[PDB]
RNA sequence: CGUACACGGUGGAUGCCCUGGCAGUCAAGGCGAUGAAGGACGUGCUAAUCUGCGAUAAGCGUCGGUAAGGUGAUAUGAACCGUUUAACCGGCGAUUUCCGAAUGGGGAACCCCGAUCAUUAUCCAAAUGAGGCGAACCGGGGGAACUGAAACAUCUAAGUACCCCGAGGAAAAGAAAUCAACCGAGAUUCCCCCAGUAGCGGCGAGCGAACGGGGAGCAGCCCGAGCCUAAUCAGUGUGUGUGUUGUGGAAGCGUCUGGAAAGGCGCGCGAUACAGGGUGACAGCCCCGUACACAAUGCACAUGCUGUAGCUCGAUGAGUAGGGCGGGCCGUGGUACCUGUCUGAAUAUGGGGGGACCAUCCUCCAAGGCUAAAUACUCUGACUGACCGAUAGUGAACCAGUACCGUGAGGGAAAGGCGAAAAGAACCCCGGCGAGGGGAGUGAAAAAGAACCUGAAACCGUGUACGUACAAGCAGUGGGAGGCACCUUAUGCGUGUUAUGGCGUGCCUUUUGUAUAAUGGGUCAGCGACUUAUAUUCUGUAGCAAGGUUAACCGGGGAGCCGAA
C-alpha cells in the first residue's frame, strides 16, 4: 500500500518527473506529494486544483494510478524512499520483489 | 480459468419426475378465479364420514365379535419341498416366511411335486390328508 | 460387463464394476425435469397443526381465521390459504415418482455402464488436494469436456474439484438422481460406485 | 376552455446501492445486602445528543500484546499527549463521594440509625439466616369461561389461561409387595414403535393407554449391635483438551474507455485456506479477512495423596393393609390415583399382587429414606441464509420505543445515498429585504448544490400543433369530397389535426329483470383476498411385479401395514 513516509514520482500529470514525499493520504485515494503545488491569488505556495470558486480543498489531488512507488515491472522510474524498527519489513525491503 | 464458469453451484443435476412447472402443483392460483364446487362453498366441508342417515340408520347391522385366535397361516406345499429338506416341524419355521407371534396355520397344496418331507403344523384340511401319506410321513 | 476404471494418471485400465438396470434415457431426462430448484417452499393444502384460539385475549369482533405465528394460513381468502378446489394441494407443477424417481435413481446408475458417458476413477482421486491436478487428470482422460458435464466421488465431499466447470460435489451416500447426472451426464469414482450399488 | 406534446417546476415512484432487519446454526451461560439489575444526576477547552465513565468522571495503575501515531461517533476551531515508547487490544489490581432493595425512623433521591421475623446464644444481635433480581425451561399446590357437542345441565376446550410457593443449570422420577407372551423380563426417565389398538362415551360427538420391542444413558445403596479399618467424611496438592491479540503471510499485469476501474478484451494464479467486506465504477491472486500459526486469562470438570476407613450378625417401619360414607380427578371401566369423616388386620408356621368377588398356584413383599448419567431456552459471542430491502423488513438501516398523545395503565410515527476530493451556489444586477434569480459558476456515468444520485404518474406554468363565443352529445367506422401543416423510413405510399355528413344512452355487483332515481368508487401509485402434518378415497404418468413398501434409528431394517380365498 501507500504510506505518508514514502516518496512518489509523477508520470502523467503536468508535474511528470517531479519528486517528493507524501504529505498525507485521505480515505479518498488521493495523495498530496511535497512539491506538486499551485500558485494561489496572493501568490501563496499552497497545493490546490485549478478551478474558480470560493473555498476549496488544498492539495493538488494526485492519483495512485499515475504515481510511481515500487512497481514490480520495467519502467522509467528509479529509486524510491521507504520504517525499520519492524525487522521483518527489513527482509522484504532487502528483497527486489517487495518492501 | 479465471473466467466466470458457464455455471456450476447449487441447482445442478437431475430432479424428480416429469417436467414439473414450479414447486409441487397448485389448483387455485393467487388472485381471483372460480376454483371450487360453487354454491355455498365456505363455512365448513360437506361430508362427515357417515351419512344422515338412511343407509346407516338401522340396516342389516351386526356387532363387534370377540377377538379370534388370529390360525390362518399359509403353509402351502412346495416352497418347502423345493427348499431345505426333511425335519420341518414346530422348530424350523423361522427360516421360512412362516412364523407368526400367534399360533396355528394350514396347508394349501400350491404345487404337487413330491418331497416327501413330513410336516406337523397342528392343523389339517383337504389335501393335507392327501400327500404326506402317498409320499410318506406322519402329521402329528 | 466390465467398466474400466482410471488411476490418477488416467491409466487405460484398473479395476471393474457395473450396475444392472434397464436404462431409460427418456426417464432420466424425465428426471432432469422436476426439482433442480424444486424444493423452494411449495404451497400445499392441509399439512399442519393449526389449533383454534377460541374466545378471549384481545377485545374486538373477529371470526375464525387461520393464525400461525400471527401469520394467516389455510384460510382460502388469504395468502397461503385453503384451496376449496382441492386436488393440487401445492403450487403449479405438472400432471405427474415411486418408480420414476427411484426407478430413475436406478436407471441412472446404469447410465454409467454406457459407452458415451462417464468413467470410474480410483480412490486416490479423493486424495488430490489441488484442483489443477483434476483439470489435468480430466485433460489426459480425454474427457476435459466432462467439466461441461459435472462431477462426483465417494467418501467426503471432494473440495479440490468444487471449482472445476460445473461441479456440484456430493457423496455416494444420499446421492439423489440429481448429482447422479447433471443435465443427463456425470462422472464418479471407485468407492462411490460400490457405495451406490446398495 | 378541450386534447397531445415540448421546456421548467411540483412530487416522489422506479432502477441501483444500503453501515438494518428477519430466520437458522454452533459456542457459551447467571447477578446482588464485599448493597446488583435498573434509574436519577454529573463528567470532555467549546459539546445540545449518543456512548464511555462517574467527582483521580468518555478516565487512573500493573503486566503482556501492539505501535507512532494518538486525544470515542463529528473529517470543526483551539489545543494536548507520545521514544521517561502513548493510542488501541486482553487480563488483573487500586480507588470508587452522597442517595439508593439499605433494614433505624420519615420522605416524590432529603435528614437522624443493623428494622422485622428466626436460630444459636458468653442471651451481648455477640455470632448467623431470611427479606430482592433474572429469557424461558423445571417442581409442588389453586383452578375458569367463552368455545366444541353447529341448543344444552355429563362430556369437550382445561387440567389450558391465570393465580400461590420454590430449586437448579438443569429439575421431577427411581431401584420394584413390578411386569406377566413366560422353565421369562426385571431401577427410573426420555425417543420410536406398539395404538389411534385395549378401554371410555346421550357408546352421540368425541376421548384415549399400557405391557412388550427397538434405542439413548447405566449404580446402587442407608437407618440395632459386634468388630475393625481404605465405603464415607474432613483437608491438601492440583491437570491433558483452552480464552483474546500480535508474530512466520504471495499478489496492478498489458491494451482501450474514464477524473478514477472492482469495465470491455487478452493472459496468468490461490485452493487440507472455491464466506464476506474495504480500496475513486461487477479485483478469490490491491487491503483486511477465510484455512493457519503463537502468546496473555478464565475453567481448570479429573486424577494423585494425608488422616479417616473394611467387614460381620439380626431385624426391617399400624391407625398402614383393608372396609364403609361423601367428593375431586383420570383412558379407569364394580378393574386408576388422591383428599376428608368413621371403622379397623395379620405379621413372613405372615401378607400383597397377576385390571371383577371368595378358598387353592406363580411373582413379589408396602405402611422409612437417598441416589450420577441420556433432551430446554437463547440474553450473550460467532457464523450462515435460492429470506426482505428502507409506504419492504423488527414499531426502530436517519433523535425511536424518540417526536407526540392520555390523569394513568397504556399507545406510538415519519425522515436513507452529492461525490475522486471538496463543491453544496462565490461575484455582479434588480428589489423593501440574508424571504422572489437572469447571468454565471460547480459536474464524471452526479440528464449534481445544502432531505443534493436516478427521478415517472396525478398535476402546474409557459409555449407549440389544432379546434374554438349555432353548437347536440361515446365523440367510431367505411365511402367521397376540403384545407392547412411536416417530405429521418425516396416509390400515385403516410402522419398531426380538423371542417362537414351518415350512426352512436361510462364501468362494475345484487336481481326473475339494472343504462336505469338498486349498491360501491372523486383520481393516483403501492398495499390488499385460496396454505403448513397426517389419514382415507379416485384420476393422469411411469418402473416393476403376488409380491410390494418401509417407519424409529444405521448406505442396514421388514417391525408392521396392504394384497394373496
Amino acid at each position: 500500500k501507500i504510506r505518508r513516509d514514502d516518496e512518489v514520482i509523477v508520470l502523467t500529470g503536468k508535474d511528470k518527473g517531479k519528486r517528493g514525499k507524501v504529505k498525507n493520504v485521505l480515505s479518498s485515494g488521493k495523495v498530496i506529494v511535497e512539491g506538486i503545488n499551485l500558485v494561489k491569488k496572493h501568490q501563496k505556495p499552497v497545493p490546490a486544483l485549478n478551478q474558480p470558486g470560493g473555498i476549496v480543498e488544498k492539495e493538488a489531488a494526485i492519483q495512485v494510478s499515475n504515481v510511481a512507488i515500487f512497481n514490480a515491472a520495467t519502467g522509467k522510474a528509479d529509486r524510491v524512499g521507504f520504517r525499520f524498527e519492524d525487522g521483518k519489513k527489513v527482509r522484504f525491503f532487502k528483497s527486489n520483489s517487495e518492501t | 480459468n479465471t473466467l466466470s464458469p458457464a455455471e456450476g453451484s447449487k441447482k445442478a443435476g437431475k430432479r424428480l419426475g416429469r417436467g414439473i412447472g414450479s414447486g409441487l402443483g397448485k389448483t387455485g392460483g393467487r388472485g381471483h378465479k372460480g376454483q371450487k364446487s360453487r354454491s355455498g362453498g365456505g363455512v365448513r366441508r360437506g361430508f362427515e364420514g357417515g351419512q344422515m342417515p338412511l343407509y346407516r340408520r338401522l340396516p342389516k347391522f351386526g356387532f363387534t365379535s370377540r377377538k379370534a385366535a388370529i390360525t390362518a397361516e399359509i403353509r402351502l406345499s412346495d416352497l418347502a419341498k423345493v427348499e431345505g429338506g426333511v425335519v420341518d416341524l414346530n422348530t424350523l419355521k423361522a427360516a421360512n416366511i412362516i412364523g407368526i407371534q400367534i399360533e396355528f396355520a394350514k396347508v394349501i397344496l400350491a404345487g404337487e411335486v413330491t418331497t416327501p418331507v413330513t410336516v406337523r403344523g397342528l392343523r389339517v384340511t383337504k389335501g393335507a390328508r392327501a400327500a404326506i401319506e402317498a409320499a410318506g410321513g406322519k402329521i402329528e | 460387463m466390465e467398466l474400466v476404471l482410471k488411476d490418477a494418471q488416467s491409466a487405460l485400465t484398473v479395476s471393474e464394476t457395473t450396475f444392472g438396470r434397464d436404462f431409460n434415457e427418456a426417464l432420466v431426462h424425465q428426471v432432469v425435469v422436476a426439482y433442480a430448484a424444486g424444493a423452494r417452499q411449495g404451497t400445499r393444502a392441509q399439512k399442519t397443526r393449526a389449533e383454534v384460539t377460541g374466545s378471549g385475549k384481545k377485545p374486538w369482533r373477529q371470526k375464525g381465521t387461520g393464525r400461525a405465528r400471527s401469520g394467516s394460513i389455510k384460510s382460502p381468502i388469504w395468502r397461503s390459504g385453503g384451496v376449496t378446489f382441492a386436488a393440487r394441494p401445492q403450487d403449479h407443477s405438472q400432471k405427474v415418482n415411486k418408480k420414476m424417481y427411484r426407478g430413475a435413481l436406478k436407471s441412472i446408475l446404469s447410465e454409467l455402464v454406457r459407452q458415451d458417458r462417464l468413467i470410474v476413477v480410483e480412490k486416490f482421486s479423493v486424495e488430490a488436494p489441488k484442483t489443477k491436478l483434476l483439470a489435468q487428470k480430466l485433460k489426459d482422460m480425454a474427457l476435459e469436456d466432462v467439466l461441461i458435464i459435472t462431477g462426483e466421488l465417494d467418501e467426503n465431499l471432494f473440495l479440490a474439484a468444487r471449482n472445476l466447470h460445473k461441479v456440484d460435489v456430493r457423496d455416494a451416500t444420499g446421492i439423489d438422481p440429481v448429482s447422479l447426472i447433471a443435465f443427463d451426464k456425470v462422472v464418479m469414482t471407485a468407492d462411490a460406485v460400490k457405495q451406490v450399488e446398495e
